[PDB]
RNA sequence: CAGCCACCCGAGAUUGAGCAAUAACAGGUCUGUGAUGCCCUUAGAUGUCCGGGGCUGCACGCGCGCUACACUGACUGGCUCAGCGUGUGCCUACCCUACGCCGGCAGGCGCGGGUAACCCGUUGAACCCCAUUCGUGAUGGGGAUCGGGGAUUGCAAUUAUUCCCCAUGAACGAGGAAUUCCCAGUAAGUGCGGGUCAUAAGCUUGCGUUGAUUAAGUCCCUGCCCUUUGUACACACCGCCCGU
């Protein structure tokens, strides 16, 4: 019976499938404006996000 | 008029040294009605001196990791003993105060000199600059332990030394510290 | 000799008494299930209880029971009876006694351990 | 009248508002004599009675404040208070004596006209403070 | 009221001995639930002035605060505000002075381990209930 | 440590302290503490209460610096 | 001469940081990745649908740091001053959050305020502004060590993990040798914010607030190898190499 069943339990406060949005990782989500990526495609994708470095 | 706190004169002080007054001045026109005007005089060089020593008093005895940030406590315990010493010794604490660095004021010290040696010290002449410097720090080190974790409060510790050591008596912590640069500086030629 | 009690009331008392003086009685657990309310999947583990009580062996213990579900319970009716609750690979055998009541079915399975036993020997020096 | 020009001290700044009024100076809604901190109040009768109390003749002198820490709007109100009485006395009155009582406060001190330029500077990471780094470990 | 010769050194609990040195709304801490911000409200609104010291510590306050801490419903305190509320082991609601009735409550140790529960494990050991993790690090006990 | 110290109402608040502090120039809770052997807090109790009896003048207050100085 | 040191005016006579070479490492990351190399993995698939334990252990060694040892002070409360920000939304309830009733403690419904300097906000704030027992202590410095109860985001708080009320004063009298870090709005004290986030900070990242005598020097004993010099090294001293 999982065909009614299936998504049994709603896994809302968890980031396993609202993991970063580039790929199948995790350890270092960051959600400032909404990113949902890790460090590494926010920084080597940060050029295109328009977040510039002159501080 | 410009006399310290509107009621402690000040056209009243005598240094007695010669030509010291550029080096310990309380009359100078920088001398104010209060001793706070925050932080200035640091960040050059021999504008120190330039300082109403009042203020490196009330900086003085402001330290220790529990009293940095707080200079207005340090004003309001500085009008105390300052009103204290008007009645303690009846005079003015200006006379008391040029009196404490005019003795409590080192002149020899003994310092490692030499390239190639490391076996004795050598007596050197200490400059009214870190004279006084190190005579106001023996000075608030004294008045810190004096009244620490003793019943005795403050303005009356920092007061007991102070009358004990602008009188030239030995009794005081800082004479004695005073003496003692001066005995190693005799043990080290 | 000694005397233990439940501040005056027993599993017959609490099965009498109403929930309203029973929240008095409630520490502080299993209060907000009630405004939160129960789920599906949560139909079985009552009646499989009961239907193990109705049949007790002479001069013998409740026939074990094999859950794999930590079950929120909301009345004393488990006093009384026997549990196999969860170790993490078998099935402990638990007796139920009045300190059942009181706290939740969750708090009888202790679990955890170390790696091994040794010293700072050869290899560890500083 | 608006002859305000600033008077500031760090990120605090007050406004002094002058006019021809009772010669009694105000603190938005409370008079110099009670201030907050109840310490700093020589600190503001410092410029009158260093120039003369008897100067104000009829001046009423409003300053209105705002910014953080209260010593730190105090050395600006009395700056306010100071470049009030600067525009005052350079709009129509003489200067002999406007020289004279600017060389007396200039040697008095500094920090009555001209603003101090210091502010607080940035934290760098990899440390507790912007200069202060953490312990070594050995 | 006031009287400058009332100072005794003891209170009387169970016939044993306390200290009578401190001060009023200090005096009283020598209970074992007193005391805290408890002997300062009972204090505050026991209707006396508080500038009376150890010396003029009258018979008629002492009276009055022992009456006060047998039972909270004088001035209308909740039985939470003292150190026992709902007792375990019976129905009671108040705090036992003395010893050898209270502290036999407190251990807590043997039934918990019949059920095999943890907190009477680790009070069987003397552990910590705060849940201080325990890995390597820690400076009391043997050094 | 060990907190002992004189609680008890006897001829010692009154008597050499009524009669000894007028008759010093500095009068400060530690100076009174100190010169006259007795408890700093009660020296404070008692100044307060001789200051409502009024037979001080007071220059200023505070938690720890209270300036009295004889007035009569 | 390049320049250095003093001085008057002047807001300012060294404001702080991101960019930073040629060339290189066998320093960490295959546990960051839908970027990847023979072995176990050939469906017997180290999570994968569901999901009920695991880096959540006790004897101790100076690993960044935490509140203190007190009277420059925790402490009834009087007065009143902040700046970066963050903020209702794709399998995103949950974000801030102006009143009535109740409820000390978190929170129920509503009229609304907010995509934003419009809404909290005038971050009334917060450190301090010293009128209260406090006096050298085991009580009020030192919640660091007990059992009960209201409960909001959380089916699942079992090591009251996290929102508090009563009681619990152990140790610490500013601490050996070796020894971090600090020149101006700096160190330092102080609270608010962003990251993680059931609403979450003893950590980190920003911000304000309060705010020094620290010396405008030398290379010690710390590294950085610049010049001269020696070399039998060039895999470059973790080299080379001699003999039993």
């Amino acid at each position: 019976g999982h065909q009614q069943l299936y998504w049994s339990h709603p896994r809302k406060f968890g980031q396993g499938s609202r993991s970063c949005r580039v790929c199948s990782n995790r350890h270092g989500l960051i959600r400032k404006y909404g990113l949902n990526m890790c460090r590494q495609c926010f920084r080597q994708y940060a050029k295109d996000i328009g977040f510039i470095k002159l501080d | 008029d410009i006399k310290l706190f509107g009621k402690w004169s000040t056209d009243d002080v005598q240094i007695n040294d010669i030509s010291l007054q550029d080096y310990i001045a309380v009359k100078e026109k920088y001398a104010k009605y209060l001793p706070h005007s925050a932080g200035r005089y640091a960040a050059k060089r021999f504008r120190k001196a330039q300082c109403p020593i009042v203020e490196r008093l009330t900086n003085s005895m402001m330290m220790h990791g529990r009293n940095n940030g707080k200079k207005l406590m340090t004003v309001r315990i500085v009008k105390h003993a300052f009103e204290i010493i008007h009645l303690l010794t009846g005079e003015n604490p200006l006379q008391v105060l040029v009196n404490a660095i005019i003795n409590s004021g080192p002149r020899e010290d003994s310092t490692r000199i030499g390239r190639a040696g490391t076996v004795r010290r050598q007596a050197v002449d200490v400059s009214p600059l870190r004279r006084v410097n190190q005579a106001i720090w023996l000075l608030c080190t004294g008045a810190r332990e004096a009244a620490f974790r003793n019943i005795k409060t403050i303005a009356e510790c920092l007061a007991d030394e102070l009358i004990n050591a602008a009188k030239g008596s030995s009794n005081s912590y800082a004479i004695k510290k005073k003496d003692e640069l001066e005995r190693v500086a005799k043990s080290n030629r | 000799f000694r005397k233990f009690t439940y501040r005056g009331v027993d599993l017959d008392q609490l099965l009498d008494m109403s929930y309203e003086q029973l929240m008095q009685l409630y520490s502080a657990r299993q209060r907000r299930r009630l405004n939160r309310g129960l789920r599906r999947k949560q139909h079985s583990l009552l009646k499989r209880l009961r239907k193990a009580k109705k049949e007790a062996p002479p001069m013998e213990k409740p026939e074990v029971v094999k859950t794999h579900l930590r079950d929120m319970i909301i009345l004393p009716e488990m006093v009384g009876s026997m549990v196999g609750v969860y170790n993490g690979k078998t099935f402990n055998q638990v007796e139920i006694k009045p300190e059942m009541i009181g706290h939740y079915l969750g708090e009888f399975s202790i679990t955890y351990k170390p790696v091994k036993h040794g010293r700072p020997g050869i290899g560890a020096t500083h | 009248q608006s002859v305000q020009v600033f008077g500031r001290k760090k990120t605090a700044t007050a406004v002094a508002h002058c006019k021809r009024g009772n010669g009694l100076i105000k603190v938005n809604g409370r008079p110099l004599e009670m201030i907050e901190p109840r310490t700093l109040q020589y600190k503001l009768l410092e410029p009158v009675l260093l120039l003369g109390k008897e100067r104000f003749a009829g001046v009423d002198i409003r300053v209105r404040v705002k910014g953080g820490g209260h010593v730190a709007q105090i050395y600006a109100i009395r700056q306010s208070i100071s470049k009030a009485l600067v525009a005052y006395y350079q709009k129509y009155v003489d200067e002999a004596s406007k020289k004279e009582i600017k060389d007396i406060l200039i040697q008095y001190d500094r920090t009555l006209l001209v603003a101090d330029p210091r502010r607080c500077e940035s934290k760098k990471f990899g440390g507790p403070g912007a200069r202060a780094r953490y312990q070594k470990s050995y | 009221l006031v009287i400058p010769e009332k100072f005794q050194h003891i209170l009387r609990v169970l016939n044993t001995n306390i200290d009578g040195r401190r001060k009023i709304a200090f005096a009283i801490t020598a209970i074992k639930g007193v005391g805290r911000r408890y002997a300062h409200v009972v204090l505050r609104k026991a209707d006396i002035d508080l500038t009376k010291r150890a010396g003029e510590l009258t018979e008629d306050e002492v009276e009055r605060v022992i009456t006060i801490m047998q039972n909270p419903r004088q001035y209308k305190i909740p039985d939470w505000f003292l150190n026992r509320q709902k007792d375990v082991k019976d129905g009671k609601y108040s705090q036992v002075l003395a010893n050898g009735l209270d502290n036999k409550l407190r251990e807590d140790l043997e039934r918990l381990k019949k059920i095999r529960a943890h907190r009477g494990l680790r009070h069987f050991w003397g552990l910590r209930v705060r849940g201080q993790h325990t890995k390597t690090t820690g400076r009391r006990g043997r050094t | 440590d060990k907190l002992n110290n004189l609680v008890l109402f006897d001829k010692a608040t009154y008597d050499k302290l009524c009669k000894e502090v007028p008759n010093y120039k500095l009068i400060t809770p530690a100076v009174v503490s100190e010169r006259l052997k007795i408890r700093g807090s009660l020296a404070r109790a008692a100044l307060q209460e001789l200051l409502s009896k009024g037979l001080i003048k007071l220059v200023s207050k505070h938690r720890a610096q209270v300036i009295y100085t004889r007035n009569t």
